RNA sequence: AGGGGAUCGAAGAUGAUCAGAUACCGUCGUAGUCUUAACCAUAAACUAUGCCGACUAGGGAUCGGGUGGUGUUUUUUUAAUGACCCACUCGGCACCUUACGAGAAAUCAAAGUCUUUGGGUUCUGGGGGGAGUAUGGUCGCAAGGCUGAAACUUAAAGGAAUUG
């Protein structure tokens, strides 16, 4: 009978077995990991600066071929290298 | 084992409808069964039903015309309290006009028609049309 | 490869993986 | 509402006996069938005749209904049918469909075998199904000569006679095609028999 | 289907089945009519004047258009002996 | 490999079933007769037309060949219909078990009366 | 001229039965385009969508397509038909005549008030096709038609000024999501609520009162 | 998915039985599973009637037939034997032929 | 099917059925008084032995039981109920 | 850890085979295969399908039990048997036909009674991968069992059916 407990006094056992599925919920979970603030380069915010490590041009994926400027950059706030793309025509002749 | 006599009542009976049968015997009755196959009765969606005597719950010959769609219970008896009566008919009843929301209140079995102009409330039991 | 040899190589390389660490202890 | 008059008469009685049409089948029967009598011992069940008659009459009561008697169709693939049925259609307006049921006839209009009744007589709904089935999508009745273990899905007003073979297909084909006739039709009067042979409907081998 | 006041709206009033009191809809196409000529004195069955019913196609499908004439036409009055009410 | 192809056979099909009547079974007389009746356009072709037809109705006179019908036969076996000698009841009673019996006295009453025992 | 074959198709070239409602009372098997051509003149063609589809052939890639169309009115009635031919514009001709032979009556219905001229739906009615399944509800007036664009059009050529939708199943399916959506109009007439519940005599045949005005040569 | 009700053979309320090796490959194979064929023949053959009763003593003696039942291992079965291969739905013809 | 007396089942399609699942269920064992005129009286026996029962006087075989009703020994005769 | 140790036979030894052939096939043969005492707790441990309860449809077979029969065999002589037959009925291993219904489909008498959504209850799953990995706890003599994350990565992986 779809095994969920009907019961009128269930009601711990159903909202408990939903706290425990919410785990299962991808992004549910990584807001109580605390994942935003742990770990990933931003602090959990919208943006960081950082300070340009190298200029890497990288190469695209299948079926495409390109090189694609990016720079290796150390978030200022935090310390993490992270690697960034820079976007349309030249723009890597603006950074060094 | 059993658990709500009702709904294995209202079962048989939407179990006979769907197949055509114009009789249907349930087994072993009750004091709500028949408040509800009342309730069912009065309003017109079924026939006369005859509570027959074994001595220990007894059996129910019901009769019913081919009028009714869907009975059912609702499982757990769930309170509801007079603002969540018009929730609940506008979930399960079909439009606005008609069908039965049947519940049990201290007051008696009956339809929430019946319950908004006697002004109590209870617990939900089942529907009816 | 194959789920169980797959299986048998998850084993050894973590059969593997106590000894390299009980020379920790 | 019945006249006194057409309740089973002994004439008919031996008639009926005559051909076995009494008889019906073997330990095969579905539920669909409480005309059964008295189980025969060893491998037969015996037909209520008089219940027999009475859907021949009801038959009759509604093969003469529709307005134009031609429209109405007889069919039989079984060769026990196949006289029986021209014999009913040449005398009541019926169009008989005697051998292959040519699949296509009742739908598709532009097949060439393309019929339209307001009523369909079946001799075996077993071998004839194919025009049960047809008739199912036209939203036509049906009538059926009926055994024992027939399969009554689809037919209305079944008919339980032995079609198991000999002289019961023609025998309650004949006595239909009588009573037709003897309802809103040049006819004999009561306890008049009918010059017309009932053997004329049958089976030749030769 | 009436209105606000009077007039009786939304076209079609749809059958029903007699043995099932079933609406009978458009697309039914096992769905079936008989008609039943109602005889006179000495036998002339009078054409243009019907006993009729209704035959759902559900009730066709299950082999029942058979028992449930039966019973719907004796209890008309059009048969006896036949079928038991009773089994 | 001798065969007639559909264009042979469905002319010979549809020429017979209305023109039965002339079309004597001798092909010269059939083969010249479709010229004035059916229009083709080879000499070959007409002449395996006719052969084909001939062939049609020379078995068809020893009876039907399915594909065909000109609605003569349909009531000459109409009239064909016949030959009942010998009915049925004779000479004695009828033949009928002890539970056949015991169905007559219940709906009715008058039949001769002859039974015997099954088994087995 | 027109030249109908079918008994219930010849009827209607004389004028004997007027409208379609009366062949739906008898469940009548419209086999003719021209019998409900004729019949509710009025219609309107709505080609919905159109995909191509590919049949491997043992020597050959067959690329046909496949259209599907919705006509109707704005009144109680309602086609939907899929045609596949192997052009396009042919595929629709052919489409919008089965979708003609498929129209179907539509019993609209009161909100929660009698008032004027009903608007929304009689009940609750769920239609199902493959995965998808389409619900419709009761809706006040002005509620309007409440669904996506493709099940609007065909409730709007179904005359329902009122109606609440849900969609189950994979909706982006357009065949299912119509065929469905059909459904539950299609299903309007085969709920018996109380007021249909009074008796009613059972007419008889058209086909049988004209029988003589039908029939043959 | 499923290619048979059967699943590989003839175990429904079982749930074990003991194998039976092949008699051609020696496989295991389950005695439920182990597709049978009983094999029996004359000791004689086609070739032998004259030459064995003639060359004898005795009024005809009659004649022994020999009997062992076969089993196969199905791998070794579809390359030779009854087997091969059937429609979805011949598949489901249960008898002998 | 589809249409049939619940309430008033026929008594020969009735007794076909199991003691329990009949209209109302009720037992199908039945009582005899067993005569063995070696004794001039009778004691009365339920129909489905179990217990394989003595005359009160003597102690001599009625009965001896199986799964259904007894094997009733030798020369006797009954009264049913 | 004792006994046992015929046969078959992971390791290993080999003869052939292949371009190679640590294999397939042939041959020897250790542990094993059996058993007593203790451990281990896993298998596609499968019906890949929770348990209790109600209901929803025909058909012939079959297992065990029970009821009926001026039924057949045995005979020694009715009987009592004992098997057989026929019908009914419970409880079982299954099977056929169906499809009112269900479903993505293959197919399902349940996988049916579901948007007309509620009989009771247990368990699990929430794109693919990373991974059943790391770590901690715990069980084991050991092999291993149990519980069991994340970083990162990626647009599909995937089911049934269709045509080639
Ligand atoms: C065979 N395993 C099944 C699994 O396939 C599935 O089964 C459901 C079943 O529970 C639902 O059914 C359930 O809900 C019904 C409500 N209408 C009534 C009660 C119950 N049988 C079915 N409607 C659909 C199946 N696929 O969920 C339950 C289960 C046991 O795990
Ligand atoms: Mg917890
Ligand atoms: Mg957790
Ligand atoms: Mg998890
Ligand atoms: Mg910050
Ligand atoms: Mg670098
Ligand atoms: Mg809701
Ligand atoms: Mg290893
Ligand atoms: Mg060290
Ligand atoms: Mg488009
Ligand atoms: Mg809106
Ligand atoms: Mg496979
Ligand atoms: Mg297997
Ligand atoms: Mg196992
Ligand atoms: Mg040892
Ligand atoms: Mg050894
Ligand atoms: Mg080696
Ligand atoms: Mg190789
Ligand atoms: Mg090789
Ligand atoms: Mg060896
Ligand atoms: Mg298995
Ligand atoms: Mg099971
Ligand atoms: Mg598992
Ligand atoms: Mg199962
Ligand atoms: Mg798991
Ligand atoms: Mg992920
Ligand atoms: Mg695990
Ligand atoms: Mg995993
Ligand atoms: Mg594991
Ligand atoms: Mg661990
Ligand atoms: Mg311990
Ligand atoms: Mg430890
Ligand atoms: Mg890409
Ligand atoms: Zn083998
Ligand atoms: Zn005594």
């Amino acid at each position: 009978g779809k095994g969920k407990p009907r019961g009128l006094n269930s009601a711990r056992k159903l909202r408990v077995h939903r706290r425990n599925n919410r785990w299962a919920e991808n992004n549910y979970k990584k807001r109580l990991l605390g994942t935003a603030f742990k770990s990933s380069p931003f602090g959990g915010s919208s943006h960081a600066k950082g300070i340009v490590l190298e200029k890497l041009g990288i190469e695209s994926k299948q079926p495409n071929s390109a090189i694609r400027k990016c720079v290796r950059v150390q978030l200022i706030k935090n310390g993490k290298k992270v690697t960034a793309f820079v976007p349309n025509d030249g723009c890597l002749n603006f950074v060094d | 084992t059993r658990s709500s006599v009702l709904a294995d009542a209202l079962n048989a009976i939407n179990n006979a409808e769907k197949t055509g049968k114009r009789q249907v015997l349930i087994r072993p009755s009750s004091k709500v069964i028949i408040k509800f196959l009342q309730v069912m009765q009065k309003h017109g969606y079924i026939g006369e039903f005859e509570y027959i005597d074994d001595h220990r719950s007894g059996k129910i010959v019901v009769q019913l015309n081919g009028r009714l769609n869907k009975c059912g219970v609702i499982s757990p008896r769930f309170n509801v309290k007079i603002g969540d009566i018009e929730k609940w008919t506008a979930n399960l009843l079909p439009a606005r006009q008609f069908g039965y929301v049947i519940l049990t209140t201290s007051a008696g079995i009956m339809d929430h028609e019946e319950a908004r102009r006697k002004h109590v409330s209870g617990k939900i039991l089942g529907f009816v049309y | 490869m194959r789920a169980k040899w797959r299986k048998k190589r998850t084993r050894r390389l973590k059969r593997k993986r106590r000894k390299v660490r009980a020379r920790s202890k | 509402s019945l006249p006194a008059t057409f309740d089973l008469t002994p004439e008919d009685a031996q008639l009926l006996l005559a051909a076995n049409t009494h008889l019906g089948a073997r330990n095969v029967q579905v539920h669909q069938e409480p005309y059964v009598f008295n189980a025969r011992p060893d491998g037969v069940h015996v037909i209520n005749v008089g219940k027999t008659w009475e859907k021949l009459v009801l038959a009759a009561r509604i093969i003469a209904a529709i307005p134009n008697p031609e429209d109405v169709v007889a069919i039989s693939s079984r060769t026990f049918g196949q006289r029986a049925v021209l014999k009913f259609a040449a005398h009541t307006g019926a169009t008989p469909i005697a051998g292959r049921f040519t699949p296509g006839s009742f739908t598709n209009y532009i097949t060439r075998s393309f019929k339209e009744p307001r009523l369909v007589i079946v001799t075996d709904p077993r071998s004839d199904a194919q025009a049960i089935k047809e008739a199912s999508y036209v939203n036509i009745p049906v009538i059926a000569l009926t055994d024992l273990d027939s399969p009554s899905e689809f037919v209305d007003v079944a008919i339980p006679c032995n079609n198991r073979g000999k002289h019961s297909i023609g025998l309650i084909w004949y006595l239909l095609a009588r009573e037709v006739l003897r309802l809103r039709g040049a006819l004999v009067d009561r306890t008049q028999p009918w010059s017309i042979m009932p053997d004329l409907y049958f089976y030749r081998d030769p | 289907m009436e209105n606000d006041k009077g007039q009786l709206v939304e076209l079609y009033v749809p059958r029903k089945c007699s043995a099932t009191n079933r609406i009978i809809k458009a697309d039914d196409h096992a769905s079936v009519q008989i008609n039943v000529a109602k005889v006179d004195e000495e036998g002339r069955a009078i054409p243009g004047e019907y006993v009729t019913y209704a035959l759902s196609g559900y009730v066709r499908s299950r082999g029942e258009s058979d028992d449930s004439l039966n019973r719907l036409a004796q209890n008309d009055g059009l048969l006896k002996n036949v079928w038991s009410y009773s089994r | 490999g001798r065969v007639r192809t559909k264009t042979v056979k469905r002319a010979s099909k549809a020429l017979i079933e209305r023109y039965y009547p002339k079309l004597t079974l001798d092909f010269q007389t059939n083969k010249r007769l479709c010229d004035e009746i059916a229009t083709i356009q080879s000499k070959r072709l007409r002449n395996k037309i006719a052969g084909y037809t001939t062939h049609l109705m020379k078995r068809i006179q020893k009876g039907p060949v399915r594909g065909i019908s000109f609605k003569l036969q349909e009531e000459e076996r109409e009239r064909k219909d016949q030959y009942v000698p010998e009915v049925s009841r004779s000479n004695g009673v009828l033949n009928v078990d002890n539970q056949t019996s015991d169905l007559v006295k219940s709906l009715g009453l008058k039949l001769p009366l002859s039974v015997i025992n099954v088994s087995a | 001229g027109w030249v109908p074959v079918t008994k219930l198709g010849r009827l209607v070239k004389a004028g004997k039965i007027t409208t379609i409602e009366e062949i739906f009372l008898h469940s009548l098997p419209v086999k003719e385009f021209q019998i409900i051509d004729t019949l509710l003149p009025g219609l309107q063609d709505e080609v919905m969508n159109i995909k191509p589809v590919q049949k491997q052939t043992r020597a050959g890639q067959r690329t046909r397509f496949k259209a599907v169309v919705v006509v109707g009115d704005s009144n109680g009635h309602v086609g939907l038909g899929i045609k596949t031919a192997k052009e396009v514009a042919g595929a629709i001709r052919a489409g919008i005549i089965i979708a003609k032979l498929s129209v179907i009556p539509i019993r609209r219905g009161y909100w929660g008030t009698n008032l004027g001229q009903p608007h929304s739906l009689a009940t609750k009615t769920t239609g199902k096709c493959g995965s998808v399944t389409v619900r419709l509800i009761p809706a006040p007036r002005g509620s309007g038609i409440v669904a996506s664009p493709a099940v609007k059009k065909l409730l709007q050529l179904a005359g329902v000024e009122d109606v609440y939708t849900q969609s189950n199943g994979k909706t982006r399916t357009l065949e299912n999501t119509l065929k469905a959506a059909f459904v539950a109009i299609g299903n309007t007439y085969g709920f018996l609520t109380p007021n249909l519940w009074a008796e009613q005599p059972l007419p008889v045949s058209p086909l049988d009162i004209y029988s003589d005005e039908a029939s043959a040569q | 998915p499923k290619k048979r009700a059967s699943n590989g053979r003839n175990k429904k309320g079982r749930g074990h039985v003991k194998p039976v090796r092949c008699v051609n490959c020696s496989k295991s194979i389950p005695k439920d599973k182990a597709i049978k064929r009983m094999a029996i023949r004359n000791i004689v053959e086609a070739a032998a009637v004259r030459d064995l009763s003639e060359a004898s003593v005795y009024p005809e003696y009659a004649l022994p037939k020999t009997y062992n039942k076969l089993h196969y291992c199905v791998s070794c079965a579809i390359h030779a034997r009854i087997v091969r291969v059937r429609s979805r739905e011949d598949r489901k013809n249960r008898a002998p032929p | 099917v589809l249409v049939q007396d619940l309430l008033h089942p026929t008594a020969a399609s009735e007794a076909r059925k199991h003691k329990l699942k009949t209209l109302v269920q009720g037992p199908r064992s039945y009582f005899l008084d067993v005569k063995c005129p070696g004794c001039l009286n009778i004691t009365t026996v339920f129909s489905h032995a179990q217990t394989a029962v003595t005359c009160e006087s003597c102690s001599t075989i009625l009965c001896t039981p199986t799964g259904g009703k007894a094997k009733l020994s030798e020369g006797t005769s009954f009264r049913r109920k």
